[PDB]
């Protein structure tokens, strides 16, 4: 029983190799005692719960782990307390991301067998996951979750490194940015759960114009457009452009004060720096993935913007599963279950002689 | 990988189709070739024997309008994983229900042929 885990800037999927979906879904939050021993550790919700009275890291704020002892509390929190295994019992899958630094797979690799004694593992690259569970061995990944975005080129299995392109936003400043354009509309959110509201003010009504100035003239000559929110305390607000406007920074950065390209644009660069000859398959399989792809309209105005900047008769897809949220996860879980995979993984024997450096030559 | 398909796969000129069934690459009784089930997913490697002694490969992993995410899923990675066994030399096609490339419909002699149905999914 293999157990598949998707390392998320924001949120840590985790689930059991054969299962359709995750298991578990928390935010990768540690919390520690602000005044020390005056009367130990918390993960994820409790967490975010007794965050007044703790120290909140996030150890992968953007994608790549920045603290071990942090991450190492995130796994034992996934082992123990979300999925209730032993360890030692499973093979584990890890997810990474595809430009994961050299150092970082050898500790992750390290981690796994010596502090928690598992019997196998392997890391995957997240987008090539995505790919897979989109049926496909070529196309690009445009992956947007919460604190990182990419596009990663894949061709035949594997994706093409040099053509890799690190988009600068994510779901984090589409929230943060959805607050502001709420206050500057006259609301005001001052309680503890101020985040929480207008992230799910985001998840719910938000959604991508498919041309954005005309949306703006519907919403300033109508009433159409707008919907009611129901706060916490009851509380009824009004949402209008901000629907539209909040996922648009995705397309306009410069609405964040951001110099970089948007989504449709880092897609093409990176197609542009492909081989010619695979660029037409790259095109004719755009595969969206995360939580921040997950905004209706977002695969028609992709559609848009890349037929706009490719030759005219290029055959344009944008592949948008409803499940992306959790492509990744349910990759690691197909890749995980196939019978050709016990082959594929470093088990512990292989460990114990090559020692952590195995994981250059087991897993690309 | 030491699947015991793979050890056959490749092995002299000729068609081979695989179907996954639970996760597996089952292969496909050679009286059942060209009728696909279209909730289900197939691998086929068509070898072809060159000039030069060496075999070509061309590996096409079919999709049925109706499989499953995991059927899908699995022939797209078993069909990179039969590329690696083969030192890169496969050429890799997506075949689509309904949008089968030439190449692939002309494997076929008496005509490809759909048939709804299959096996479930594995997971
Ligand atoms: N329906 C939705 N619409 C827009 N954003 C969403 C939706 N559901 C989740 N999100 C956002 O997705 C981000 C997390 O997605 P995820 O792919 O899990 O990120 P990661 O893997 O980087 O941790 C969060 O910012 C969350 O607010
Ligand atoms: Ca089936
Ligand atoms: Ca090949
Ligand atoms: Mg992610």
């Amino acid at each position: 029983q293999a157990l598949v885990i998707d390392n998320g800037s924001g949120m840590c999927k985790a689930g059991f190799a054969g299962d359709d979906a995750p298991r578990a879904v928390f935010p990768s939050i540690v919390g520690r005692p602000r005044h020390t021993g005056v009367m130990d550790s918390y993960v994820g919700d409790e967490a975010q719960s007794k965050r007044g009275i703790l120290t909140l890291k996030y150890p992968i704020e953007h994608g790549i782990v920045t603290n071990w002892d942090d991450m190492e509390k995130i796994w034992h929190h996934t082992f123990y307390n979300e999925l209730r295994v032993a360890p030692e019992e499973h093979p584990v899958l890890l997810t990474e991301a595809a430009l994961n630094p050299k150092a970082n797979r050898e500790k992750m690799t390290q981690i796994m067998f010596e502090t928690f004694n598992t019997p196998a593992m392997y890391v995957a690259i997240q987008a090539v996951l995505s790919l897979y569970a989109s049926g496909r061995t070529t196309g690009i990944v445009m992956d947007s979750g919460d604190g990182v975005s990419h596009t990663v080129p894949i061709y035949e299995g594997y994706a093409l490194p040099h053509a890799i392109l690190r988009l600068d936003l994510a779901g984090r400043d589409l929230t943060d940015y959805m607050m502001k354009i709420l206050t500057e509309r006259g609301y005001s959110f001052t309680t503890t759960a101020a985040a929480a509201i207008v992230r799910d003010i985001k998840e719910k009504l938000a959604y991508v114009a498919l041309d954005f100035e005309a949306e703006m003239q519907t919403a300033a000559s109508s009433s159409a457009l707008e919907k009611s929110y129901e706060l916490p305390d009851g509380q009824v607000i009004t949402i209008g452009n901000e629907r539209f406007r909040c996922p648009e920074a995705l397309f306009q950065p410069s609405f964040l004060g951001m110099e970089s390209a948007g989504i449709h644009e880092t897609t093409y660069n990176s197609i542009m720096k492909c081989d010619v000859d695979i660029r037409k398959d790259l095109y004719g399989n755009v595969v969206l993935s995360g939580g921040t792809t997950m905004f209706p309209g977002i695969a028609d105005r992709m559609n848009k913007e890349l037929t706009a900047l490719a030759p005219s008769t290029m055959k344009i897809k944008i592949i948008a599963p409803p499940e992306r949220k959790y492509s990744v996860w349910i990759g690691g879980s197909i890749l995980a279950s196939l019978s050709t995979f016990q082959q594929m993984w470093i088990s512990k024997e292989e460990y114990d002689e090559s020692g952590p450096s195995i994981v250059h030559r087991k897993c690309f | 990988v030491e699947h015991p398909e793979f050890l056959k796969a490749g092995k002299e000129p000729g068609l081979q189709i695989w179907r996954v069934e639970k996760f597996d690459l089952v292969p496909v009784p050679t009286c059942l070739y060209g009728d696909f089930f279209t909730g289900d997913a197939y691998v086929i490697l068509k070898t072809v024997q060159l000039r030069n002694g060496n075999l070509q490969y061309d590996l096409h992993y079919w999709l049925g309008n109706e499989c499953s995410q995991d059927e899908s899923g699995a022939a797209a990675i078993f069909t990179v994983q039969l590329d690696d066994y083969l030192n890169g030399r496969a050429v890799q096609h997506r075949e689509v229900q309904g949008f089968e490339s030439a190449t692939f419909l002309g494997y076929f002699k008496s005509g490809l042929k759909y048939k709804k149905g299959g096996v479930a999914s594995g997971f």
